[PDB]
């Protein structure tokens, strides 16, 4: 533990000299000089380890590392060198090990306003694996949020950032991440939920997570896009043009085909989605009514799985109630 | 979504 000890004493010390000369307005600090990226690629590695991740809360680490990466970001920007973006890399990585789980960790990083923006700003930088470093980070800080937390995820702006991020990735390790931190947004509150739906194009892209082909054959993308999906779902069915995306991208029928997966968070999600949307809209009810969308819910109205059993029913109850006029034996 | 470690 005394490694340990070392490398954050040169990682205070360093982040120190920064401050020093933040304020004096000595020339610039520049990391290469102190030797940063190997002290935290080490921290980095002894990160992954319980117990060494124990040995590292005593000593601040977390503090640290985040007070390390901001002081970078701060000072060198987005227009940073391969230094730069590789050391944040690092920090990044421990910062998603040192959140996991970890209440304590969760709130000291929340509560660093000049760090949180700082990881918010990096969602945009030439790095995609460093994109994905950062939306892991962003994951854990916004699952079981406190309510200074939610209030400091949201006001940074993460939920705009990151769906606008998941528009530009190209990578499916990338897009886990970004999707898996847009899902925890997305149930905070109802202004996350509207900054998702007005990024343009956000809707039509989370449709299509909803039949992804995953190469490592999992499931992980249809569930996050399906989950946000099912979050917003509630300000979808008050917005007609939003219910129109959802449908000129085949979104009911795929609904419709979640209902049978092995996974109750897809088959969830779906119920969910479709109780919201089956309100008040005489066409999406026709729509679910000639898909046979009736006898599909009632296949589920007995599930043990709350949310399953009650979504099924609640949409089931909109589209029985609103037996389209075609239907009634005719006209 | 939940959290998970870095991978």
């Amino acid at each position: 533990h005394h490694h340990m000890l070392h490398l954050l004493e040169q990682i205070r010390a360093y982040c120190e000299t920064c401050w020093e000369w933040q304020e004096a307005h000595n020339p610039m600090p520049a990391p290469v000089e102190h030797q940063i990226c190997p002290a935290v690629c080490v921290l980095m590695k002894l990160s992954f380890d319980e117990e060494h991740r124990h040995a590292m809360n005593e000593l601040g680490g977390l503090q640290a590392i985040a007070e390390l990466l901001q002081v970078d970001c701060e000072m060198y920007g987005l227009t940073n060198d391969h230094y730069s973006i590789t050391l944040r890399r690092y920090a990044g990585m421990a910062l998603t090990n040192l959140t996991f789980g970890d209440v304590a960790n969760k709130a000291t990083l929340c509560s660093m306003k000049g760090c949180m923006r700082a990881l918010v700003a990096q969602l945009k930088s030439e790095s995609e694996d460093l994109q994905q470093v950062i939306a892991s980070v962003l994951r854990n800080l916004s699952w079981r949020a406190d309510v200074n937390s939610k209030k400091t995820l949201r006001e940074v702006g993460s939920v705009k950032a990151l769906m606008e991020c998941a528009l530009e990735v190209k990578k499916e390790s990338t897009l886990k991440s970004v999707l898996s931190a847009l899902w925890n947004l997305s149930a905070h509150c109802t202004e996350n939920k509207a900054d998702i739906c007005a990024v343009d194009g956000a809707l039509a892209f989370l449709v299509g997570t909803l039949t992804y082909r995953s190469q490592t054959n999992t499931l992980a993308i249809i569930e996050s896009g399906g989950g946000i999906l099912r979050n917003v779902s509630s300000l979808i069915a008050t917005n007609e043009d939003h219910r129109q995306i959802l449908r000129e991208n085949n979104c009911l029928q795929t609904l419709l085909q979640h209902l049978k997966s092995h996974s109750l968070t897809i088959v969830s999600n779906a119920c969910g989605t479709l109780w919201n949307l089956s309100a008040r809209n005489p066409k999406d009810q026709e729509a679910l009514w000639d898909m046979g969308a009736v006898s599909m819910l009632k296949n589920l109205i007995h599930s043990k799985h709350k949310m399953i059993a009650m979504g099924s029913a609640a949409a089931l109850r909109n589209l029985m109630a609103n037996r389209p006029a075609k239907y009634k034996d005719a006209n | 979504a939940g959290e998970a470690a870095y991978e």
